[PDB]
């Protein structure tokens, strides 16, 4: 009977834009609202508590109105940086009120602005296994979307950005591998979304 | 202050039962648990409203629980089955006014198999830098790949020389799966560690790339021909190289 929803299912918005989480509920009367933060395998952290009789509630960056009429309540993120990027919980205490029901949550990905795009794959050298060819599509900006191609024996990983701070150097980097024979390296992002003037160096 | 769940990770033969703990020392008379699925949230299994008090939730079916004294809320698992692979967590109230929050658990990572024989500890590989990588960045990225394990429990860290590093370090948040379309497919996870090309020019600098594996206990039996992956640690090195 009680339903919460929480839209968007999947959020991707660039590094300094603010951006609004949406949560509603059926019914009214006495309940709060309480937003979570997990990171992926790892636990629930409580980042905002709303009760009924209020309608703001902040903390650092985070803001969390409440319309109680209308049953929506809204999860404000000012000046969202790559570190922003998890899964967030909306869930509102049932009636009795001895239990918390929750929605869907939200995965937000907060995509970290490349200052100097220069998107190139390198093929690296083999460790504990004979073939086995490793290799990395790397330094390519936050609008480039990777797939995971289609073959037997090759794997792409999802994207990933890493942050030197010795250096104040941020990257996006992907990987893949495979055992076949016919599959250089470098073959599994050709058939994914890559830019022209992609580095593709032969080893 | 906190609620503790264990254990963190659990494989289980399906048939098998098995106790999930769960504990808090904040005096909190309402304790509740959930368990998280793809797609699904936090559904509510069971709650307790305090000391010899216990109610359904959404999804009773296949657990029960117990509250024989505040503190503790031990979940049971009756017969594991696959339906119930899923990651559970445990969460805390004080009481019954909305102007207390609840406070949740780690979480208890959990998988159901047929046979332990699914069950697989990782094979970890470092990968050198690309001389072009060098040439055209002057950056050196070294990739760690652990791949064939089953389940998905394993935590992986880099150590550059003595220390754990996390500078220029970033880890896929899922391993995929090796085999897409099935349940007990074994599982591939990659990371990526990225240094100056003058740190990985030195030759004594030492990279070291190891997976927690927590698999089974020393106390089920194996009747495989391989050796039981039982919980530990496979690591793959690299020196840096002028």
């Amino acid at each position: 009977k009680q339903e919460v929803t929480q839209i968007p299912a999947a959020l991707s918005v660039p590094e300094g834009e603010n951006l609004v989480l949406n949560c509603s509920f059926t019914d009214s009367a006495i309940y709060n609202l309480q937003w979570f933060r997990q990171d992926p395998g790892k636990g629930l952290t409580s980042l905002l508590l709303i009760q009924s009789s209020q309608r703001e509630q902040t903390s650092g960056r985070l803001n969390a109105s409440l319309d109680k009429s209308s049953g929506r309540s809204t999860l404000y993120i000012a000046a969202s940086q790559p570190g922003d990027s998890a899964t967030y919980l909306c869930a509102q205490l049932n009636q009795a009120g001895t239990a918390l029901i929750f929605g869907k949550g939200t995965t937000l990905s907060v995509s970290s602005n490349i200052q100097n795009p220069d998107p190139a794959v390198y093929q690296l050298r083999d460790s504990k296994s004979s073939d086995k060819s490793v290799c990395l599509f790397t330094d390519f900006d936050s609008q480039t979307n990777v797939s995971q191609s289609k073959d037997s024996d090759v794997y792409i990983t999802d994207k990933c950005v890493l942050d030197m701070r010795s250096m104040d150097f941020k990257s996006n980097s992907a990987v893949a591998w495979s055992n076949k024979s016919d599959f250089a390296c470098a073959n599994a992002f050709n058939n994914s979304i890559i830019p022209e003037d992609t580095f593709f160096p032969s080893p | 202050a906190g609620v503790t769940q264990t254990p963190k990770f659990q494989v289980l033969k399906t048939g098998q039962s098995m106790t999930l703990q769960c504990a808090q020392d904040m005096n909190h008379e309402y304790m509740s648990w959930y368990r998280q699925d793809p797609g699904m949230g936090l559904r509510l299994i069971h709650y307790s409203v305090g000391a010899g008090i216990t109610d359904q939730g959404e999804v009773p079916n296949g657990y029960n629980v117990s509250r024989s004294t505040t503190e503790d809320f031990p979940l049971r698992l009756l017969s594991a089955a696959p339906s119930q692979t899923s990651v559970y967590f445990c969460a805390s109230s004080y009481g019954t006014g909305i102007n207390y929050g609840y406070t949740f658990g780690s979480g208890t990572r959990l998988t159901v198999v047929e046979d332990l024989n699914k069950v697989f500890p990782p094979e970890v590989a470092v990968f050198e830098p690309s001389e072009a990588e060098i040439s055209h960045t002057q950056k050196a990225t070294l990739v760690c790949l652990a791949t064939g394990f089953f389940p998905d429990h394993v935590e992986l860290s880099w150590w550059v020389n003595g220390k754990e590093v996390h500078s220029g370090v970033c880890t896929d948040p899922q391993p995929l799966k090796e085999q897409p379309a099935l349940n007990d497919s074994r599982y591939a996870l990659s990371s990526r560690l990225r240094v100056s090309a003058t740190f990985w020019q030195n030759p004594r600098n030492h990279f070291r790339c190891q997976v927690q594996f927590y698999g089974l206990s020393e106390n089920d039996e194996w009747t495989q021909d391989r050796a039981k992956p039982v919980t530990q640690i496979v690591s793959a090195e690299a020196w840096g190289r002028a």
